[PDB]
């Protein structure tokens, strides 16, 4: 089999440069061109550049003219990205590709042996750990069936946090969102549970956070007004 | 240069249904297009390329066609794991390659209210100078909901922010929230606040309050 | 500026069937997604069914899905709830229901005077 | 209803077991008088009209092939013998008119109408010219709409024909061969009022439907496929060199608009219409000249990667090399392309003419036969008390029709005068 991997991913500085690696293991990349297919969070997938060095046929999509730059040596059989000034857009995951020449039947195939591609951000405010607040439910919010007792993280950054509902014992519907991007740069969550009645269990539950790169472990204590 | 449009951008079926995914190019692209799977959080795969040819190795529920410039993908019956994302991708020479929008393929399942949950904020974020409110809509079908922020009629707008979760793994419903950040000053303004949601499902709007 | 009327009644029977209808006025449809309500007293205003525009789908409620089928005709704006196997527990007035929002945000305004379908 | 015969019993022949009209002998007179009658006075020329019409134009014409000795083949091969048999079919009314109603199948001897196998030779004569030469007719023409499916569809060649052909030649006659020995030894032959002929039927609807109803559906039907499935193969052809010519066109101009446009950008812009266009026809297509396509698209493919790196002259040059490979391959195998389907669609449409409009009578020839047998059963039963002659005359003419088409699908000026500068001597 043929196989593909990526390297040189996570965060910079805006104005930074970078270089991504593209290790292409089986064939050999004389005779085969290498693209990069760049997808932003949220998004479909969009063009980079590409690279065939049977010739050297280097082009840029009109977003990285200007800024982008390529090579691809086969003694080592790899390829290499270099991107210059990051525009705060250009976080997203890269993906390098294969494509056969022109004639016949691997031309005729796209892109199919796609590597897993890395992931890079235009990192521009320092790490740090987040804030944990609750989100105690009203006595006049549903004081009967269902209750919903929920925990807030805010201000951290960079994205990866865990939110643990009492180290593993809750599994009642437990809901953890999606990070969203704080418009100052930073991130923010919400998790909520939604305990049924009974007082919520009258139980001290505790929302116990992790984040590592802050390897902070604050366990905050919800509790019904 | 050439412009990829793909039209059914959400889709939601049922298990073992039968689902076209339609694409159209901008220019008259010979027979020369493809159909990518992704799977969220993979590298995508390659599904049929040469608009109608299959790939080694993919089932064969799976089909393409081209009618001129207009091609199309077919999934005659929808297998329980072909819950994805489905590319159009042409290409033509190297330099030219552009890619559509990409559909979504979902769980069809019956339609459910939301439960609509309003938390103020904690009595740890006014000593910090920053007051939060969010709105949690819970346990509904289709994502189409529509929150609305009222400081006492004061439908705000860019102080907002909203997230839904993905489709739960169980019973296949969504979980949205709503947040409005202030400062300490522009907190205690007015003295009500509201969040007010309608859905597909809803035949009123839903308020849920407190008093500051 | 529009008005929704609706058609059908009469006093039908335990386990009949019936093809509610829906004829908009004054109005298109093919912008907006039209949705079938329902009104029994106990619990008035709940959710039947729903038919969207270009052919994505429709949904329906938990206690009326598969017995009662949504079809949509464009040309005449009339939509058509096939109504099946009618149980008695469905005694309610039923309702043509409207979006303002071609996004199904669900924002309902216009209703007309019902349907009066009560089953014994 | 008493003037149906009711002639006393003579014991035998057929007096005990006809069965006409529910009773033992009560049956058929010789002429028609219950639905026409006196209208037969008009019909007693109205088919002789087109009768001597049905020889003269089909006569020279067979004889104009002898004239050739085979100059036209296989294509229309099946032509000449399709008009041999009508002059026989033509030659059976004329055995009526030089002989009259009143002697060759109204009975001498017992006064009703002729049935069976007469002993002395005279029905019997007429009835084998006509149903023979009919059937063998249609089978003629239904092996017509083979050999146009086979050179439509498949376009296998003149040897082609000539190789099926030998044997599908003496094919065809057995049949008609066959229906007519099993209808003689049957002896399910009889008269025919306001005819003179000696056809079938008359007796009994089974025995219509054994010889004349089943097989006038069976040929129709299996003729009209092939002609129909031959007429999409052609105009599925037609479509397809359109387009293919269409390519050509749109390769051939846009090249020019770059030769003689300038700067960096246009320039991408036309040869990536040009690239689209080349695969495009590639795509429909021996060897070299697919060979050909694809050392034009990698032509096209070197062309394109100076203009995206800011050559624009680079480019043109790249653009002009382009003609000579064209020139070698593609406008070669374009002309042939053309050329065939112009030598099908100026002769081959000439000849499925024939077919259209041949299929219309025979179908007008089986809605009549179903509607005389209705007729018929209106009236059989119909007797004691209670408590359309232009249907009847089209039906023999429309059988005929054929034959004049055959005196004017060979109207050629040409070939008349050379029939006549080799007769003259």
């Amino acid at each position: 089999e043929v196989q593909l991997v990526e390297s040189g991913g996570g965060l910079v500085q805006p104005g930074g440069s970078l270089r991504l690696s593209c290790a292409a293991s089986g064939f050999n990349v004389v005779d085969f061109s290498l693209h990069w297919v760049r997808q932003a969070p949220g998004k479909g997938l969009e063009w980079v550049a590409y690279i065939s060095s049977s010739s050297g046929s280097t082009s840029y999509a009109d977003s990285v003219k200007g800024r982008f730059t390529i090579s691809a040596d086969t003694s080592k059989n790899t390829a290499y990205l270099q991107m210059n000034s990051l525009r705060a857009e250009d976080t997203a995951v890269y993906y390098c590709a294969r494509w056969g020449y022109w004639p016949g039947e691997p031309w005729w195939k796209a892109f199919d042996y796609w590597g897993q591609g890395t992931l890079v951000t235009v990192s521009s405010a320092s790490t740090k750990g987040p804030s944990v607040f609750p989100l105690a439910p009203s006595s006049k919010s549903t004081s009967g069936g269902t209750a919903a007792l929920g925990c807030l993280v805010k201000d951290y950054f960079p994205e990866p946090v865990t939110v643990s509902w009492n180290s593993g014992a809750l599994t009642s519907g437990v809901h953890t969102f999606p990070a969203v991007l704080q418009s100052s740069g930073l991130y923010s969550l919400s998790s909520v549970v939604t305990v049924p009645s009974s007082s919520l269990g009258t139980q001290t539950y505790i929302c116990n956070v992790n984040h590592k790169p802050s390897n902070t472990k604050v366990d905050k204590k919800v509790e019904p007004k | 240069d050439i412009q990829m449009t793909q039209s059914p951008s959400s889709l939601s079926a049922s298990v073992g249904d039968r689902v076209t995914i339609t694409c159209r190019a901008s220019q008259s692209v010979s027979s020369a297009v493809a159909w990518y799977q992704q799977k969220p959080g993979k590298a995508p795969k390659l599904l049929i390329y040469s608009a109608s040819s299959l790939y080694s190795g993919v089932p064969s529920r799976f089909s393409g066609s081209r009618s001129g410039t207009d091609f199309t993908l077919t999934i005659s019956s929808l297998q329980p794991e072909d819950f994805a994302t489905y590319y159009c991708q042409q290409y033509l020479y190297y330099s030219l390659v552009t890619f559509g929008q990409g559909t979504k393929v979902e769980i069809k399942r019956t339609v459910a209210a939301p439960s609509v949950f309003i938390f103020p904020p904690s009595d740890s974020q006014l000593k910090s100078g920053t007051a939060s409110v969010v709105c949690l809509l819970n346990n509904f079908y289709p994502r189409e909901a529509k929150v609305q922020w009222k400081v006492d009629n004061a439908l705000q707008s860019g102080n907002s922010q909203e997230s839904v979760t993905e489709q739960d793994s169980k019973d296949s419903t969504y979980s949205l929230s709503s947040t409005l950040t202030l400062s300490k000053a522009d907190y205690e303004k007015h003295k009500v606040y509201a969040c007010e949601v309608t859905h597909q499902g809803l035949s009123s709007p839903v308020t849920k309050s407190f008093n500051r | 500026q529009v008005q929704l009327q609706e058609s059908g009644g009469g006093l039908v029977q335990p386990g009949g069937s019936l093809r509610l209808s829906c004829a908009a006025s004054g109005r298109t449809i093919s912008r907006y997604a039209m949705s079938w309500f329902r009104q029994a007293p106990g619990k008035e205003r709940e959710f039947v069914a729903v038919a969207r525009r270009s052919g994505d789908g429709a949904f329906y409620a938990d206690s009326v899905q598969g017995r009662f089928t949504v079809s949509r005709d464009d040309a005449k704006n009339t939509v058509y709830l096939q109504m099946n196997s009618l149980k008695p527990e469905d005694t309610a007035v039923y309702y043509c229901a409207i979006d303002s929002d071609t996004f199904y945000s669900g924002s309902y305004d216009y209703w007309g005077q019902g349907t009066q379908v009560t089953v014994s | 209803r008493e003037p149906f015969v009711p002639i006393l019993k003579e014991s035998h022949p057929l007096y005990n077991k006809v069965r006409t009209g529910q009773v033992p002998n009560c049956a058929v007179p010789c002429y028609q008088p219950s639905f026409s009658a006196d209208e037969r006075t008009f019909a007693t020329f109205w088919i002789g009209l087109w009768s001597v019409l049905c020889f003269i134009s089909t006569s020279t014409t067979v004889a104009t092939f002898l004239i050739d000795m085979e100059r036209f083949r296989y294509p229309e091969r099946p032509i000449i013998f399709l008009s041999a048999c009508y002059l026989c079919v033509s030659l059976g009314f004329l055995v009526r008119l030089v002989v009259g109603h009143a002697s060759v199948a109204c009975s001498r001897e017992h006064n009703h109408i002729h049935y069976e196998t007469t002993g002395p030779a005279l029905c019997t004569i007429v009835f084998l010219l006509v149903y023979f030469f009919g059937m063998a007719s249609s089978i003629w023409w239904v092996i017509l709409s083979l050999t146009w499916f086979l050179a439509a569809g498949m376009k296998w060649g003149n040897e082609a024909i000539a190789g099926y052909a030998q044997y599908f030649h003496l094919a065809a006659w057995l049949i008609p061969s066959v229906k007519s020995i099993t209808a003689l030894a049957l002896s399910s032959v009889d008269g025919d009022p306001v005819a003179g002929i000696c056809y079938v039927g008359n007796q009994n609807l089974n025995s219509l439907r054994g010889f004349v109803l089943g097989p006038l559906v069976l040929y129709l039907l299996v003729g009209t496929l092939f002609l129909l499935a031959g007429f999409v193969s052609l105009f599925r052809a037609r479509r397809q060199l359109a387009d293919l010519e269409d390519n050509w066109e749109t390769l051939n101009d846009n090249l020019k608009v770059i030769e003689k446009a300038d700067n960096a950008a246009q320039v991408k812009d036309a040869l990536t219409k040009m690239r689209a266009a080349a695969l495009d026809a590639q795509k429909a297509t021996m060897k070299d000249f697919r060979h050909g396509f694809d050392i034009l698209v990698g032509q096209i493919d070197d062309a394109l990667k100076l203009a995206n790196e800011g050559k624009v002259k680079e480019a043109q040059a790249a653009a002009e090399q382009l003609k000579t490979t064209r020139n070698a391959y593609i406008q070669k195998y374009l002309e042939r392309a053309r050329s065939t389907l112009d030598k099908l669609e100026k002769l081959m449409i000439r000849i499925g003419i024939f077919t259209l409009l041949y299929t219309v009578p025979a179908s007008i020839v089986v809605a009549c036969y179903l509607y005389e047998q209705h007729y018929r059963e209106s009236w059989e039963a119909a007797l004691t008390c209670a408590c359309e002659y232009w249907v009847l005359m089209l039906k023999y003419f429309m059988c005929l029709v054929v034959g004049i088409t055959s005196g004017v699908w060979i109207w050629s000026g040409k070939t008349v005068e050379s029939w006549r500068r080799f007769t003259s001597r």
